[PDB]
């Protein structure tokens, strides 16, 4: 039963739309067990300068309860059902899901629905949360993955809004108001922009009609069924060296600026980044691995780990790569993956792409490795791509993809191109934008 | 040899930096540059001129003054026959 129409065979992912604006969408499986969620397009770059860090304070509050169900009733009816609540909030969708028997599907929707409706916004809890988030926060400066991304986002797109962190600002946190949480909730969860999906053992019909049930937001003007358009968000080749030589060891990331979601060539860019692959103290691989970077890393001690990444947004997005490195072969390593870069735009081998694409679609596969992800794919789907984008589909986009066109897309995107640059912690070796930008050309 | 690595201990300092492209090469020639120009001038002209200005005297002087003891002195021969 060859794999080919093991794809075609996948059951097809159904959307049906409200008055209300809000987009039903699932994947039906035979699965006893299920997952379903509301997935909103906000997050941080919807927030502006005075309210950086609501989408985040409200993800703090959207499970401690809803008006009509307050704290102990939320949690107690919902634990008792042997149910899993949660979700996130990134720079420009946020997310709430469940994870329930495919049997309460229904009264899950209505939960889900109370949630992003009638969060109660305890002005009890929120001042108590406030000591939570902030708490957070010096925990997650401890993660130097994070503050190096957050930084990069921090250059790259410095002056605009995807350079905020999702989190917000310590003051934001100290100061924002029970009514800030109150109209961010209000002006940004709203239907047309947020899409119920579910995947599992579950009717698409009967799903629809608990959406239709408590999903049953009114729209009277134009205003309220439209989705507004950001502002763009403007790249700029730039750097950002926070030094502190006390740090173990050294964190990098480079990109340039990527192209957004609906750009086909974004299929091309990650066969590319599934060349370079990534890396890590504990691939047993070793010295065979056949990513060179992988490879040189192996040989020279390079890293304790490497990673390519192609960041998507709406309208933008980065295209880099991030490694972790001790003091004194930061240099080396930075060296070896620009290299491949340039390798990438001036010499991929159809060999490699073979390879590549292979890797990909294994990858494309584990993205859909249970309820969760798979709903997941389709909420960002709908919300991203507009529609849904089936393995059958991806698949037949990526084996389009060749050498020549690897090398065409990355050259478009990577060649004599001013990167963003973060680096942190003890970067005395790694240096000079101008050394690093003519590494940018010839290969 | 590799001296870039080991140079010395520093902590805490950011810094922020744009490619060559984002930017100018010569910027706010007037509202910056040139008012530094005079700046700098202006702090170092009472200190670099005076030795020079002196030793330019001392130039005018000692030339002028050996030109005059070219000249004659008509009291050497106002009696003479």
């Amino acid at each position: 039963a060859t794999y080919a129409q093991t794809l075609q065979n996948i059951p097809e992912t159904n959307v049906t739309t409200l008055d209300n604006g809000l987009r039903v969408a699932s994947e039906e499986s035979s699965q006893p067990t299920c997952t379903v969620g509301v997935w909103i397009g906000a997050g941080s770059r919807y927030e502006n300068e005075k309210n950086n860090g609501a989408g985040y304070f409200v993800e703090h509050l959207a499970f401690k309860g809803t008006k009509k169900r307050p704290c102990a009733a939320f949690e107690k009816e919902v634990e008792s059902m042997g149910a899993h609540f949660n979700g996130y909030t990134s720079r420009e969708q946020t997310a709430f899901y469940i994870k329930a028997l495919s049997k309460d599907m229904p009264k899950v929707v209505e939960l889900l629905a109370d949630v992003v409706q009638n969060c109660a916004l305890e002005e009890s809890q929120i001042e108590k949360e406030r000591g939570v988030i902030l708490q957070e926060l010096k925990e997650m400066d401890n993660d130097m993955t994070n503050v190096t991304f957050d930084y990069l986002h921090a250059t790259a797109f410095q002056g605009t809004a995807l350079a905020r962190t999702v989190e917000g600002t310590t003051e934001n946190i100290k100061h924002l108001t029970r009514a800030d949480l109150a109209s961010y909730i209000d002006t940004h969860f709203k239907a047309p922009r947020m899409v119920l999906a579910a995947a599992g053992g579950i009717s698409h019909k009967e799903l629809v009609d608990a959406a239709r049930q408590h999903f049953s937001g009114v729209s009277f003007t134009y205003k309220e069924d439209a989705v507004p358009i950001l502002p763009r968000c403007r790249f700029t080749g730039s750097e950002i060296r926070a030094r502190d030589d006390a740090l173990p060891v050294a964190h990098v990331a480079l990109a340039v600026e990527g192209p957004g979601w609906a750009d086909p060539d974004n299929v091309v860019l990650h066969v590319a980044n599934a060349i370079i692959g990534r890396y890590d103290r504990t691939f047993g691989g070793g010295k065979h691995l056949s990513s060179r970077l992988a490879a040189l890393a192996v040989e020279h001690k390079l890293c304790h780990s490497f990673q390519t990444f192609n960041t998507s947004y709406s309208d933008t997005g980065l295209f880099g790569f991030h490694f972790v490195a001790d003091p004194l072969s930061i240099d080396d390593m930075m060296f070896c993956a620009q290299g491949e870069w340039m390798r990438l735009c001036t010499s991929t081998t159809e060999s490699e792409v073979k390879r590549a694409k292979n890797h990909l679609r294994s990858a494309m596969v584990a993205q859909l490795d249970g309820t969760t992800p798979v709903c997941e794919t389709i909420g960002s789907h709908l919300l991203n791509y507009g529609r849904r984008i089936s393995l059958e589909e991806w698949d037949s986009r990526i084996s389009a993809v060749d050498a020549r066109m690897v090398r065409d897309v990355c050259s478009k995107y990577i060649y004599d191109k001013c990167p963003a640059l973060a680096a942190v912690g003890p970067i005395e070796q790694l240096l000079d934008y101008n050394r690093i930008r003519s590494g940018m050309y010839w290969i | 040899g590799i001296h870039f690595g080991n140079l010395a201990r520093v902590r805490h300092i950011i810094t922020y930096s744009l490619s060559p492209f984002e930017q100018r090469a010569i910027p706010n020639i007037f509202s910056d540059a040139l008012p530094n120009v005079w700046r700098r001038f202006s702090s170092q002209v009472f200190k670099v001129a005076p030795p020079f200005l002196g030793a330019y005297l001392l130039y005018s002087w000692g030339t002028q003054e050996f030109e005059r003891l070219k000249r004659k002195n008509p009291a050497d021969y106002e009696n003479d026959q």
